[PDB]
């Protein structure tokens, strides 16, 4: 049976090759794509999650001099119509074109998913390869926790109207809920 | 304006009818051959 | 022998237990008249048409699309205040999607001459008909649905068309046809 | 005995007037009427317990309520929004184990591996426990049909009857 | 901002060049891997032998039959002459 | 007047579409040196 799902088995294509793999795939997404493209998509979508996780936390702390104070949603809006969303558009963009030339060439096997070589300092680079594996696992795992912390905080955004460092300091509930009166 | 068109029910005549002899044209069409002849016409019916 | 259908009828000759949901219904000769395949086509295409449509007279009523003239809980008024325009860019591609399907076929006679299976499109991103008991039991149930959406939006249609009012609006204050 | 009705399963005494199990998979029977059982018990228990208890805080919020009206009330407040997408998280994973399962794999119906006190060790007490269980759900069905129906005739719980 | 400098362009334009590559990408992935597995096949609760449940699947009958017209005939037949008077014979 | 607009109209169509759908039916084959 599948080591996280214990009344279900270990699906198929699904090993100790790609790391943080503790067999929790019950809808069969690794069969119907191939998993090293689902792991691309994996990897992209996590540190976007981390990038937007550690820069909602920032920005609700801490703003630049140049740019007005407001919520990150209200930031999006606000930028939106000043440009500088369409700045960070066409640069992510320019990247994401070798982006897909990488994910293409991770296609027809090479190159392995989600590696682009990027080490600007010496770390699972040279004389600490042994721990690369290890690194590998807390990023992914990181991906996953930033792919629903961001989530949650931007749904509790919507919900209470609070940041999440005021939900912290200021744990009301639900408004319009402790008044209650559904009867 | 438009094709004479100021009633939408207009419209229904103006494309279910060209449809509709097109459907029959395609039975005409799916039978001959429709390979390069490279003739003046194609004699070919 | 006899249809298993209408007991007293006895089994219509085309209608041997090859083809899916073959109870043997058809106290009407049309098998013995039309082609069986482009019969079942024809009941494949109307059932699933009307699938969407009665998903499409749930969700209408649930949800709707925030553009102006999209706001109409009863779907007969909302074909009605919809633009034309759209109306029409959907009827365009439903042709071409139906005129590709085909490749150009769209006769009886031609429509099976490459064979392709009474109702089979090619629509299948998940590969579940593999396995052939699974397959068959697939097409039963699809047939199933279909007849029964057919019904189902017919009537929802009509009930529509008296009361004015959308199918799950309608379900509650229910008032009698002749209030209306 | 009712045909396609074997011995192999727990629970059976060859009850089948209408042959379902004729017509229907008894893997995908076994697994509806376990989940119907122990939907019930909890059903049941929380339909009494409901009478007595009501929470420190539901009070204020739902007034009194009770059976369907304490459904009509918490569908407009968000408790039945929240169980039921929670429950229905859980059971997409029981829809992947119900396939699994008929597609041909080890698991059994209603075997989700959920013994945590291991009081699965001994496997004459697992034998007896399974048709406990069986018998217990089926009480339980009953029981929560009649309390519902009790309720649509007088408005009244179960222990309204009872006290 | 109009046209090919509104950011809500830009946004089209990205979610469209999205579009563009999920054909080639995914259709690739699929390629490789295509629900071709073993135990990846459909499943249904109901019996094989149900009634409904044809012999051999997607059926295509030769008909060696009357052609349409003779059929539309038959229908309008239905309507202009039905066996209901026959019996009284 | 609206029926009879439309009347006409139906009736223009059906005859375009006929003499279009005829001249694209390989009107060029219909001669009597065809082989
Ligand atoms: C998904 C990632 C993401 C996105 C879409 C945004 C988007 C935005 N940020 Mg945030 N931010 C991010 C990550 C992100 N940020 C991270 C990781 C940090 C921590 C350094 C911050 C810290 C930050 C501050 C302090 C401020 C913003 C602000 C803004 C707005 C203007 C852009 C700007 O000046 O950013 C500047 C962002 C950076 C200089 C971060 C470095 C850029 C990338 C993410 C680092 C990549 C690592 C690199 C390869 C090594 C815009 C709404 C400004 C604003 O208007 O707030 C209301 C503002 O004052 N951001
Ligand atoms: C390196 C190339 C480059 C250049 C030339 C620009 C140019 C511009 N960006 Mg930037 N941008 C870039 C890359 C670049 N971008 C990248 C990679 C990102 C992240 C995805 C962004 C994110 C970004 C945001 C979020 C915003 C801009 C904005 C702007 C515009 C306003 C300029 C400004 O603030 O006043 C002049 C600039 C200053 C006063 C700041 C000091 C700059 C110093 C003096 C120059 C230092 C060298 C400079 C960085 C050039 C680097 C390359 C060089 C070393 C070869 C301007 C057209 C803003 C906009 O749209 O306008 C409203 C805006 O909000 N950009
Ligand atoms: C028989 C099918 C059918 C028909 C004729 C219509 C017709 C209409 N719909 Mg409805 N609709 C349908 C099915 C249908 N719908 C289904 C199945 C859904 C559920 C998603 C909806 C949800 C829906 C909403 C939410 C709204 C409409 C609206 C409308 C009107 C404007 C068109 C529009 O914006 O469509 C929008 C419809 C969609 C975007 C859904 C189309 C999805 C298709 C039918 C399914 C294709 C899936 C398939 C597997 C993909 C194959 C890939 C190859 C028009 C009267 C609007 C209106 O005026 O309502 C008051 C509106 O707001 N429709
Ligand atoms: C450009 C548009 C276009 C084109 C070219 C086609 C092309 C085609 N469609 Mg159509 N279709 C389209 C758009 C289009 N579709 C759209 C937008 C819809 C709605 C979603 C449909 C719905 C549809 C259905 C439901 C069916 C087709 C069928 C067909 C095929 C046969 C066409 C034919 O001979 O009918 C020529 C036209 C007719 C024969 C007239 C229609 C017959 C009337 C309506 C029957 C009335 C029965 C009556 C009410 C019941 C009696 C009641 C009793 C009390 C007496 C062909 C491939 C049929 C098919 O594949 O058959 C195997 C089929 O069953 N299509
Ligand atoms: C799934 C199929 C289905 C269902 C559940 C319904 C259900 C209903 N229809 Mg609809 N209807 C259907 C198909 C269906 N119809 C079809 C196919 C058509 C097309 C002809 C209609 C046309 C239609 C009209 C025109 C009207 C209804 C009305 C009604 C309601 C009154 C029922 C009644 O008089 O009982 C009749 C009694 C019996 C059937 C006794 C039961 C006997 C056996 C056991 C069954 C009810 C909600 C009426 C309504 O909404 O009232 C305002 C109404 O005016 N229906
Ligand atoms: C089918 C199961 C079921 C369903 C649909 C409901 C539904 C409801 N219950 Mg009931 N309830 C149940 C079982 C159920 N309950 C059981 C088993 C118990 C005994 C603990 C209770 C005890 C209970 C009380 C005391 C109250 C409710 C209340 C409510 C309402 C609000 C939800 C809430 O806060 O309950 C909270 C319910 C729980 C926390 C019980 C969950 C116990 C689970 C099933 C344990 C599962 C075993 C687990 C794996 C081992 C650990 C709602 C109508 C409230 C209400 O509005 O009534 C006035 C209320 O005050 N329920
Ligand atoms: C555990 C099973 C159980 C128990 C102990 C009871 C007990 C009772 N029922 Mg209930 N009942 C049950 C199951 C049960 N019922 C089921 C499964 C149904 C079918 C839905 C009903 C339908 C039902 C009705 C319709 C009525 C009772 C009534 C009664 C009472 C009269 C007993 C003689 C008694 C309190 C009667 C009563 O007192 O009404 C409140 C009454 O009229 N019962
Ligand atoms: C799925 C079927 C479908 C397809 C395949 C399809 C493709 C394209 C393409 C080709 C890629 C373009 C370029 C395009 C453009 C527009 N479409 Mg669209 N379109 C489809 C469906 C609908 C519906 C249902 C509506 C609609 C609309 C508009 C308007 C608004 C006009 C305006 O601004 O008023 C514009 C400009 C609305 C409408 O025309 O209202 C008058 C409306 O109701 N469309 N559409
Ligand atoms: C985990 C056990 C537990 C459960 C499962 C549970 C379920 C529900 C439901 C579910 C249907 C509703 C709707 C509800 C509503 C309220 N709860 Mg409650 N609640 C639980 C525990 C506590 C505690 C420890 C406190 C508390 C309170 C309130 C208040 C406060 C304002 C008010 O009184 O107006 C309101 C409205 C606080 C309090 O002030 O209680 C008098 C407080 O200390 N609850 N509670
Ligand atoms: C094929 C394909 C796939 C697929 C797929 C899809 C798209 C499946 C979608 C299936 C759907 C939407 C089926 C919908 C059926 C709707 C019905 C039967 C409605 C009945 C209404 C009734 C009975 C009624 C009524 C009413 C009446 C009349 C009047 C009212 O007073 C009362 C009432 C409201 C009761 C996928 C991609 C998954 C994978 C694959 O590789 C290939
Ligand atoms: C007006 C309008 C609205 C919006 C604009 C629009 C699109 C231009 C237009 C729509 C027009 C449209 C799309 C109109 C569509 C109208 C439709 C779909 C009418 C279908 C009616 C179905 C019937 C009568 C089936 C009844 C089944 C029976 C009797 C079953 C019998 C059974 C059998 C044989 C088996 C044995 C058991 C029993 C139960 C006995």
């Amino acid at each position: 049976f599948s080591e996280s799902v214990p009344f279900l088995k270990t699906p198929t294509n699904l090993d100790g090759s790609l790391p943080g793999d503790v067999g929790f795939d019950p809808l069969g997404f690794s069969e119907v794509f191939d998993i090293r493209v689902l792991r691309e998509a994996e990897l992209k979508h996590g540190r976007i999650a981390m990038l937007a996780t550690l820069g909602y936390l920032v920005q609700e702390a801490y703003v630049l001099p140049f740019f007005e104070k407001v919520p990150p949603i209200q930031a999006h809006d606000a930028l939106v119509k000043s440009g500088g969303m369409s700045q960070i558009l066409l640069w992510t963009s320019f990247l994401e074109i070798f982006g897909g030339i990488a994910l293409f060439s991770t296609i027809q096997g090479r190159r392995y998913p989600g590696d682009f070589s990027f080490d600007p300092l010496g770390l699972s680079q040279g004389k600490n390869a042994d721990k690369l594996e290890q690194y590998q696992l807390a990023e992914i795992k990181h991906s996953r926790l930033a792919m629903l912390a961001f989530s949650g905080f931007v749904h509790q955004g919507f919900i209470t109207k609070q940041g999440v460092l005021e939900q912290l300091g200021n744990f009301r509930p639900i408004p319009g809920f402790p008044e209650a009166t559904f009867f | 304006e438009a094709l004479g068109v100021d009633d939408g029910r207009l419209l229904v005549p103006l494309v279910l009818i060209p449809v509709f002899i097109a459907i029959l044209f395609s039975n005409f069409a799916s039978t001959q051959d429709n390979e390069d002849f490279f003739d003046t016409y194609d004699q070919r019916r | 022998d006899r249809s298993y259908s209408m007991p007293f009828l006895s089994r219509p000759p085309a209608l041997d237990g090859t083809m899916a949901g073959d109870v043997g219904f058809d106290p009407l000769g049309f098998s013995n008249y039309f082609d069986l395949k482009w019969l079942r086509e024809a009941e494949l295409k109307h059932g699933r048409i009307c699938m969407l449509g009665c998903l499409g007279f749930i969700t209408q009523e649930k949800i709707q699309l925030p553009l102006p003239g999209f706001d109409n809980k009863v779907a007969t008024e909302a074909f009605f205040s919809v633009p034309a325009g759209g109306l029409w860019q959907i009827f365009f591609t439903l042709g071409a999607i139906e005129i590709l399907s085909n490749g150009g076929k769209l006769a009886p006679a031609d429509m099976f001459a490459e064979g392709r299976a009474p109702g089979d499109l090619g629509f299948d991103p998940l590969n579940l008909s593999g396995d052939d008991a699974a397959l068959r039991r697939f097409e039963l149930a699809e047939l199933k649905h279909a007849r029964l959406a057919m019904i189902g939006l017919g009537g929802m249609l009509h009930q529509m068309l008296i009361t004015k009012q959308a199918p799950l609006e309608q379900l509650a204050n229910f008032q009698p046809i002749q209030y209306y | 005995r009712p045909p396609g009705l074997d011995g192999t399963y727990v629970g059976d005494i060859g009850f089948d007037p209408l042959g379902f199990s004729s017509i229907i998979d008894m893997r995908w029977l076994r697994e509806a009427e376990l989940k119907h059982g122990r939907v019930c018990m909890l059903a049941a228990t929380g339909m009494i317990v409901q009478d007595v208890y009501q929470f420190p805080g539901v009070t204020k919020s739902f007034g009194d309520a009770k059976m369907t009206t304490l459904h009509d009330v918490a569908v407009k407040q968000g408790s039945m929004q929240q169980l039921l997408v929670w429950l229905g998280f859980l059971e997409i994973f029981g829809f992947v184990a119900i396939v699994q399962m008929l597609q041909g794999s080890d698991r059994q119906p209603g075997d989700f591996g959920f013994d945590p006190l291991n009081c699965a060790a001994n496997p004459d007490a697992l034998a007896r426990r399974q048709l406990v269980e069986l018998k217990n759900g089926r009480l339980a069905m009953i029981a929560t049909a009649g309390m519902l129906h009790h309720f649509f005739i007088t408005g009244k719980g179960p222990i309204q009857l009872i006290t | 901002p109009q046209g090919f400098t509104s950011p809500k362009n830009h946004f089209a334009s990205v979610i469209g060049l999205w579009v563009l590559f999920a054909l080639p990408v995914w259709s690739a992935a699929y390629k490789q891997a295509g629900c071709t597995t073993p135990d990846w096949f459909g499943v249904s609760q109901v019996a094989e032998d149900a009634p409904g449940v044809g012999l051999l699947a997607k059926a295509a009958p030769e008909y060696n039959g009357p052609s349409f017209r003779e059929g539309l005939e038959y229908v309008f037949s239905f309507v202009w002459k039905p066996p209901i008077l026959i019996a009284w014979k | 007047m609206f029926t009879l607009k439309i009347v006409v109209y139906t009736t223009v169509t059906l005859f375009v579409s006929l003499f279009t759908f005829g001249f694209l039916s390989n009107d060029a084959s219909r001669n009597p040196n065809r082989k």
